[PDB]
């Protein structure tokens, strides 16, 4: 039994083994209790505000909509406190967890990027923080395990399995169903099982909530379609959620097409995969056809989870929100796009979702359209990444 | 069938519990694990608790974690467990046969699909590791169906509801969680009409299993500690077989009166 | 002739060649006119808020100054896009370009910061940026000369000289003086000649009003004291000038000590240096017995300039402000405590800050005071040489 | 002394220009540097200009700082660069000396101080290039208490009120620019009663000499000219004199009528 609604639609629930339940369940009930509790509400307010930097800026991009009859915001997640959208909700989680009297926290991480938000947190609000990350994936983002490690949180390296998210995943999963009394899994998306998904978007819905009363503000209606991409699905829901009773507003999420649909190497599972359950959820993956669970491919490794979350399945499957692709070339086509005509460099997650505003606009010129893109991320992260492909490929 | 319910009749008028070993299938490779499976068999499992390799098993430690790794690399795929367990059920006609699942596995090509393979083959139940009994009804329904018992899992702090569900819900028998990630429970479980409990999680020694029964137990399922010995003997697969037949037989032993 | 006073007592002025004078005059005339004009100001305001990010918030923290009757603000402009405060007073410096119906830009950088904000700036408002570096600077600031490119501007390098900042400096104004009548050169610091200390000054002056707002309203009084690390004297001057008349507030400006002031390796000409004769005006300098001009040095690139603006010189001279210096040692100390116990990476230029005002906490810890730090910029930047220090020194 | 006045009007009798040299002081050495500046007065020089080595030498193109550089390399200083003027002075009773100075050499250990020195030595002239005539007073005071005129640089785009301020503050000669980073300028600067104005920057073949004192300017200075044959005969001290040598006779034979 439970409070709150498990699915949307067929998708979601609470596919973990039954000596997790109690843990969910305690979670679940502690959200309602906080949601419905002004006290909670105001702390968390005030903790994005004078902490991370809350609201943050929508910004009219003109030099690149030049000659067209597109008009391009971007919302300003690249603007929060370490640079990514990802600290909005882990504020909320560590709120959570203080609210249940747990002292400790537990993280999975891939890019590092949700370790390094899970880190910081726990820094601020006095937890202890331990974080599982496949032994790969640390050898392979040195800077933001320094950052996790300047930031007190013990980082475990899980050389079990492939070594990569998922492994991370269940090693933290593991240690949670031992370990929930005194500690809270901080899951990273807004996917896994029953309340993640639900508390992950009304921890991110701040994001769609100050988009719509900025560009009330400044254009006097609302978009006619916010842009969003997609790995697990909390930048996207979060942008979503305020527009989703506004239903002439386009919700547009842009999953990573790799090297394209065609070849298999994407990470495209809501429109190129199977329904599957899978970490926790009913959800659409990233599978073999035996039913193993195979690996995303991006460019960008922030989009990595080779699944989707629920809402996102629900949302495309009564045709609120449309769901796209955008190939690793034209996210860096978006991202030299950015940084060369308006000075901001955009994480190469956020790229994906430009890159497809940026083909609505160049597709239909004459098109006259209302459009913001969640820039998710600061793309810093990203120079060497970018650099190294243009000069592995002539250019630079 | 009802191969649960005859043997634990029979083990019933012998006054004895049932040991009941887990492996994973195909773990080192086909023919070895057929020969460890058949070993189990005649050092005297009274059933089988046997894994089909999955690529990510949550509910597993580190000792099962590189048994389906093992078996991964011998190129073991569903449909050759499937072969497997045909083969098995030919040999050994009255052996209850009970599957480890993830929920991927059994939910791919149909949920209804899974459970008419599992009665095809003669498996006896199918434990879901992942589907808890609030998730379980069309897994449970439709094990039904296909004469295929559903068991499931009661955690050590199961509260009076879940170990009401899990007495209604479950068949053939309960699996009894030695821990997490008891005369109580186990008393609970009769008073609701459950089906036998097996104690399971950690049970290595044959005191463990004399203990279990004493507790009031039916029997204990003992599955690192056999897969272990598969580890530890690789490179020498007689030795292995030995070593296997040595542990069940003792095992075995501790649950006679 | 000026139309603003182009001295702080003694200090500042406008020491180049005759040639450069019409440039200087030209600037001066078109700031006191765009001072004046609304339109400049409601514009200039505008890109602050909608595309920087301002206002940037005021943060507690807590758990720095438990124990101790402290209470610390950190000022955070390493929220402001592009993580440091310099891209306040180059938007600036952009927008009074065209006001001169310019459309190129040139800058110097050291560390690269001032030509990274230089070179978003001149893509954001259409201007041709070109940025000196010395050659030295542009094989050691591998990541920031990207980062220019990506932004469209042409990275210069300097050979000449020693190939450092003083040399590119005196290649932008030879370029300058030849190309003035259609380029602005957007100096990067309150320093150099007049009227670049006074511009510089106003457009960063904002942080100091913010500041001096949020305290009121947070606390209902001013800061007993508000520090800022000072290289050539920007972020501090900015935060310093709206206090300036409020006389019981202390002014603490902390200059780079180095490996110690007795070693001579640091950057502090303000105390430890002699007045002179260079980089347009009459300053405190680190030169010879001789008159040459020498290096500073610090761990943190961003402090190098090897004088100091010449309002910090005055002010000083007045008792109005004082000046201090903190070391490498006690910078890193400052980086690792924020990063542990806030969960905020601080530049290591603004950790020289907060380590004076932890110095201020714990040399008398029942001295009620309450303090802003001027965090000038964000610590990403630094991680890889913090990490190389503390691998190097046998911790980590 | 009045070694300006004095040339000018001896040239004026001869209706000649005067041709005046600029090297770096010490560049490549200070004995060769000493060979060198005595070549060009043997070969011709009038005047001599003559820049004391800084480590920022804002307004010098590549081939002064290069000059300074080699300087440098030589371990020159400014203590050193006084001790050759005052030999030079000793050898040549007559010819103007003219430095080319940077304001902090100058300021750094008092103005006076450096005027007054100036004068012990026998220098004539000090222009200081990054001081404007804005900031000129304390500068151009203590040159004329100590006897030193104040050189100021008259840029080609002069506007009438700096033109009146550079005619009223310098004294021994102005320095006409050729250019940025012209016979009005020319008649202006001889109407506000000016010092005799000399063409530098870009001046380095005979017919611009000629050119020079045609437009009605007293001479020209020839900087980059002279210092490139420095660099390009580094490894040839003898042919470098030679090249001088041949260089400012053709230069000051262009100033002759
Ligand atoms: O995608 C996930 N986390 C994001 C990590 O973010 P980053 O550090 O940026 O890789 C993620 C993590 C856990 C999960 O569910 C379950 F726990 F059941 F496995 C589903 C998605
Ligand atoms: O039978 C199992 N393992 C073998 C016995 O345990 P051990 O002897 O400790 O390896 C076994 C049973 C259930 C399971 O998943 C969950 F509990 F979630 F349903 C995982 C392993
Ligand atoms: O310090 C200066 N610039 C800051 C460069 O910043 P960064 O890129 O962070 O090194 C700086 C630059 C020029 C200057 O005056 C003059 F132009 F005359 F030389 C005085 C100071
Ligand atoms: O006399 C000088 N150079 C030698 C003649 O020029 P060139 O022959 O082109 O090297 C010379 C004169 C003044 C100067 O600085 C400033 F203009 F600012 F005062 C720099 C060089
Ligand atoms: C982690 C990350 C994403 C992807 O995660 P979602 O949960 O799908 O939002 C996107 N953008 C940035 C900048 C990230 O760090
Ligand atoms: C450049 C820089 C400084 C030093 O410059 P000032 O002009 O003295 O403010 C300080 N902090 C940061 C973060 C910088 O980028
Ligand atoms: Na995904
Ligand atoms: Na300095």
């Amino acid at each position: 039994t439970t409070l709150l609604n498990p699915y949307f639609g067929e998708f979601g629930g609470m596919y973990v083994p039954q000596i997790l339940m109690p843990a969910l369940n305690q979670l679940e009930e502690a959200f309602v209790s906080a949601q419905k509790d002004p006290e909670f509400q105001a702390q968390f307010a005030d903790l994005l505000k004078n902490y991370a930097g809350r609201p943050t800026a929508l910004t009219k991009c003109q030099n690149i909509t030049a000659g067209t009859r597109t008009t391009l915001y971007l919302k300003r997640e690249d603007l929060l406190h370490g640079g990514a959208h990802k600290t909005n909700q882990v504020l909320g989680q560590a709120l959570l967890a203080k609210r249940m009297g747990k002292s400790e926290i537990i993280a999975e991480t891939g890019a590092g990027q949700h370790g390094v938000a899970s880190a910081l947190a726990s820094a601020l609000l006095g937890l202890k923080c331990r974080i599982y990350m496949g032994a790969k994936d640390v050898e392979r983002q040195s800077p933001n395990v320094f950052r996790m490690r300047l930031m007190g949180a013990e980082v475990i390296p899980v050389h079990s399995g492939s070594a990569t998210l998922k492994d991370a995943c269940n090693e933290a999963l593991r240690d949670w169903s031992g370990s929930y009394e005194t500690a809270h899994y901080m899951l990273g998306t807004a996917a896994g099982p029953h309340p993640y998904p639900t508390i992950v978007r009304e921890f991110q819905r701040m994001i769609g909530e100050e988009t719509k009363a900025q560009i009330l503000d400044k254009e006097g209606r609302l978009p006619d379609a916010v842009i969003a991409c997609v790995g697990g699905g909390s930048n996207a829901i979060g942008m979503f959620a305020d527009f989703i009773n506004d239903t002439s507003v386009g919700l547009i999420g842009v999953e990573p097409g790799g090297h394209g649909i065609e070849t298999g190497e994407h990470g495209a599972p809501l429109k190129h995969g199977r329904v599957g359950i899978y970490f926790g959820m009913k959800a659409p993956m990233m599978q073999t056809a035996d039913g193993q669970i195979e690996e995303s491919y991006s460019i960008s490794a922030g989009l990595d989870f080779p699944s989707v979350g629920p809402q996102h399945a629900y949302l495309n499957s009564i045709g609120r929100a449309d769901y796209v692709s955008i190939t690793d070339d034209e996210a860096l086509e978006a991202f030299k796009t950015l940084c060369r005509h308006e000075g901001i460099i955009p994480a190469l997650e956020s790229s994906h979702a430009l890159a497809h505003a940026l083909k609505m606009m160049r597709e239909q010129p004459e098109k006259e359209q209302l459009l913001v893109v969640n820039l998710s991320g600061r793309g810093d992260k990203d120079i060497f990444t970018v650099h190294d492909i243009l000069k592995a490929r002539g250019e630079i | 069938m009802e191969r649960y319910e005859n043997l634990f009749a029979q083990l019933n008028d012998r006054r004895e519990g049932a040991f009941v070993p887990f492996v994973t299938l195909g773990d080192p490779g086909i023919e070895q694990s057929l020969k460890i499976i058949d070993t189990l068999i005649d050092a005297g499992a009274d059933a089988l608790e046997l894994g089909v390799p999955f690529s990510d098993p949550l509910a597993d430690g580190p000792t099962i974690q590189n048994a389906n790794l093992r078996a991964f690399a011998a190129g073991v795929t569903p449909a050759q467990c499937f072969e497997m367990l045909a083969l098995i059920r030919e040999k050994h006609p009255t052996i209850p046969i009970g599957l480890l699942m993830y929920a991927n596995l059994v939910f791919n090509n149909g949920i209804d699909a899974f459970y008419a393979r599992c009665e095809q083959v003669g498996v006896d139940s199918v434990l879901v590791a992942d589907v808890p009994v609030e998730e379980s009804a069309p897994f449970r329904q439709a094990a039904l169906r296909h004469n295929i018992a559903p068991i499931f899992i009661c955690p050590p702090n199961a509260d009076d509801d879940l170990l009401r569900q899990v007495a209604s819900y479950g068949r053939g028998y309960t699996y009894l969680l030695s821990r997490s990630g008891l005369h109580h429970l186990i008393e609970k479980l009769k008073e609701y009409h459950a089906a036998p409990a097996l104690q399971g999680f950690g049970i290595s020694s044959p005191e463990q299993v004399s203990a279990a029964v004493r507790a009031g137990a039916a029997g204990a399922i003992s599955g690192s500690a056999i897969v272990k010995i598969i580890e530890k003997n690789l490179a020498s697969p007689k030795q292995m077989l030995a070593e296997l037949r040595s542990f069940v037989s003792a095992m075995k032993a501790a649950s006679r009166a």
